[PDB]
């Protein structure tokens, strides 16, 4: 920062020399030794962690069909509630890299038919999904299935 | 226009932020398949009523990469619900919005969903299309499938297979939207004879190609390579007889498949023509050159080696059946149109000195020896000035 | 050495008519010693047709059909099982077949041996991801060998492979369940599973 432009000087002059390493020992060695002293004497681990706080409400568990151990990954939900009654399962969709990407869910209309009540259940599912934000868990989409269905139950009771 | 779409497209694709925070409270369903299109499809409308025609197709270009720029699969396939109505209404034509999907760099072979998406709904809106469209279509849908390497993971496998159906459909003769006819010269323009395709295009076009075999049968002429003309010098080629210089093919019809003895060179014919004395004029003219342009053809001078050492044989065998052996008036004839061939400079004289060094190394066939310098003297004694010691 | 020859010959062609006379003519030809071709084909030339990557690149809808289709027109032949040369070349030559093939009806004769051997190779194809023209030319494998069958040919199935033709996607399914009363139930399981 001020006078030491010769310890700069030096080692930018010495540089790209093959002796360097002995042209600094030889101008250097003797100083510092003689008088300060002598020398001394399957599944993601996401999805694992995700799992680990869903609702017990749930009891989520892989597809029986379908291809495995590979990047996209399909989980059958089972709803086990006093409250409310017997739907279809449904089934999800989900990629490999499942953070930072939005996943699916599969279609199928003529399951949900032979009532009326499916049917709003179904048009509140295209209700409710569509207003979800990008690149949201699993919770949310399992909780907006889950409150459809009282949504439903107090409009069909 | 632009902005105010803008707008239209930004309220209509959203995905509210609030929203969903302390959420299910609301005592109100948002618009549905139906009323929300409706909605869109209003501002769309009126939107397009003060677009002119030129205009009409770029805002297009702009609503596919809106389209492209959404990420919400489900709010994709949406959209797709809307453009499938949209182009029904006939406010959108079946024929300028399909290559707009694809014309966007985001429809790669990674986005396997939109992938799927695009080419249903491409499938879907296939009737507006007339047979221009589908040739325009489906050239680019062969080079996007080209575009796909070897060997791809197979985790996405059966979203990408669908094109495969989709040109079966498009190949069916029976609904006739093209003639195959057209069909097979694209197909022949990207992967001609002996050039293996993708492997993405399966057996189908392996038998596309097969039912144009009687088609070549009806040009198929028996014998014809066989067949040889008389060397004159009354002029007027015979076009029939002529060939391609660049690589000794016959010249042919569109891009039918023809037979293997149609794609092999005919050195034959030219064997025939320069072994016969006055091959003067229709050597220049089977070649199609002028003989005054300057070209240098490098294969040119192959011949003219694989001659002479053709007459090393038959100064070689006997020899001594005649006292000429029928040799020294095919000698003479060698010393008089290599070295006319020379004098227009089409045939560099090291390269035929190196290709004898490398044709005479190995065989080691030394019988017929005085002719060899003698008329490498004609070419010393009659060329000592007009080059130097280097050739 | 004569097969090595003509292998790559074997890939010069685009034409389907083109290369299946010559698939035919070496039909013949292979059936001069059928024999010993019914071997050797599916010994060393089936795993030096798949043991590196690009080399399937080959294995195209011509020549890999035409292939397929004259490795099932000699496998049945040597099922049901033409020169005094050959008896005579046959005779002195002895082979170590479980040294070459250690195996990872009869087990020791190499019709049962190699032939068993071959479905592991296909199993290893169809098992392994980031399918290609290997996919396309084990589908092709045995969607010619119900076609000749009017109806064991492939009693040497492994139980395992059952599973993985609906995996990578019909009657064929139950052709391969051999209907043997143990494969009855294993078989119900198969169609359910459509």
């Amino acid at each position: 920062q001020y006078l030491c432009q010769p310890l700069l000087d030096a080692v930018l002059a010495n540089i790209r020399s093959p002796v360097f390493n002995h042209s600094l020992y030889r101008t250097f060695v003797p100083a510092m030794t003689a008088i300060h002293g002598p020398p001394i004497t399957s599944i993601p681990s996401v999805l694992q962690g995700e799992v680990a706080r869903l609702d017990p409400k749930f009891l989520v568990n892989l597809d029986p069909s379908h291809c495995s151990n590979n990047g996209t990954v399909h989980l059958i939900c089972k709803l086990d509630d006093k409250d409310l009654p017997s739907v279809p399962p449904l089934e999800l969709s989900v990629p490999a890299d499942y953070p930072a990407q939005s996943p699916l869910w599969i279609d199928r209309q003529w399951q949900y038919d032979a009532n009326p009540f499916l049917q709003s259940v179904h048009r509140c599912m295209t209700s409710r999904l569509l207003q979800l934000p990008d690149k949201h868990s699993v919770t949310a989409l399992l909780n907006t299935w889950a409150q459809s269905v009282h949504q439903a139950c107090l409009s069909a009771a | 226009m632009e902005t105010q779409l803008q707008s239209i497209f930004e309220e209509v694709v959203k995905t509210e932020v609030i929203e969903e925070a302390f959420p299910g409270m609301f005592m109100d369903t948002p618009e549905d398949e139906k009323t929300k299109l409706i909605s869109c499809l209003g501002a769309f409308r009126q939107f397009w009523g003060g677009l002119s025609q030129e205009s009409h197709e770029q805002c297009i270009q702009w609503i596919v990469k809106f389209i492209h720029g959404q990420h919400s699969p489900k709010r994709i396939s949406f959209l797709y619900d809307c453009l499938a109505m949209a182009v029904e209404t006939g406010l959108l034509p079946p024929r300028l919005v399909c290559e707009s999907l694809i014309n966007s760099d985001t429809l790669e072979w990674e986005r396997t969903q939109l992938w799927a998406l695009t080419f249903k709904l491409v499938r879907k809106i296939i009737g507006g299309v007339d047979y221009k469209g589908v040739r325009d279509l489906l050239k680019v849908i062969l080079e996007k499938i080209l575009t796909i390497p070897n060997t791809v993971s197979s985790a996405v496998v059966q979203q990408l297979l669908a094109a495969r159906e989709v040109i079966a459909y498009i190949l069916e003769r029976n609904a006739c939207l093209l003639p195959a006819y057209f069909a097979v010269t694209e197909i022949r323009k990207l992967y001609p004879e002996g050039k293996l395709p993708h492997w993405l295009l399966g057996n189908l076009v392996s038998d596309f190609v097969d039912t144009f075999r009687p088609t070549a049968r009806i040009n198929s002429i028996c014998g014809r390579c066989s067949l040889l003309p008389v060397v004159n010098n009354s002029g007027a080629i015979c076009n029939s007889w002529k060939l391609d210089p660049a690589t000794l093919r016959f010249p042919l019809k569109g891009l039918l498949p023809y037979d293997k003895d149609l794609f092999e060179p005919q050195t034959a014919l030219l064997r025939y023509v320069l072994e016969q004395p006055y091959s003067r004029d229709m050597v220049c003219n089977m070649l199609g050159l002028n003989k005054q342009h300057k070209q240098r053809c490098p294969v040119l001078e192959d011949q003219l080696v694989d001659l002479v050492v053709y007459a090393m044989e038959r100064s070689e065998t006997e020899e001594k059946f005649d006292d000429g052996g029928t040799s020294q008036l095919l000698w003479q004839h060698l010393s008089s149109q290599l070295i006319f061939f020379v004098l227009f400079q089409f045939a560099s004289f090291p390269h035929m000195v190196l290709s004898l060094h490398q044709k005479l190394a190995g065989r080691g066939l030394i019988k017929g020896r005085d002719h060899l310098m003698w008329v490498l003297l004609q070419f010393i004694s009659g060329s000592i000035q007009k080059n130097a010691l280097a050739d | 050495w004569f097969c090595n020859n003509l292998i790559k010959e074997l890939l010069k062609e685009t034409r389907k008519e083109h290369t299946l006379r010559a698939v035919e003519l070496l039909y013949s030809i292979f059936c001069l010693d059928m024999q010993q071709v019914t071997l050797v084909l599916l010994g060393h030339i089936l795993p030096g047709l798949l043991t590196d990557s690009s080399k399937w690149h080959s294995l195209m809808d011509p020549p890999g059909t035409a292939l397929a289709k004259l490795a099932v027109w000699c496998a049945l032949s040597s099922y049901s099982s033409a020169s005094t040369r050959q008896k005579k070349r046959h005779r002195e030559d002895i082979e170590d077949y479980i040294s070459l093939f250690p195996l990872d009806v009869n087990m020791r004769d190499p019709l049962n041996r190699v032939l068993a051997n071959l479905f592991l190779l296909i199993s290893s194809i169809l098992g392994s991801r980031t399918a290609g023209p290997h996919t396309q030319f084990v589908q092709w494998f045995m969607e010619e060998c119900v076609d000749c069958l009017e109806q064991s040919v492939l009693q040497f199935m492994p139980f395992t492979t059952v599973s993985e033709l609906v995996k990578v996607s019909k009657v064929v399914l139950a052709i391969t369940d051999l209907s043997l009363p143990l494969g009855r139930q294993v078989a119900a399981k198969a169609i359910a599973a459509l």
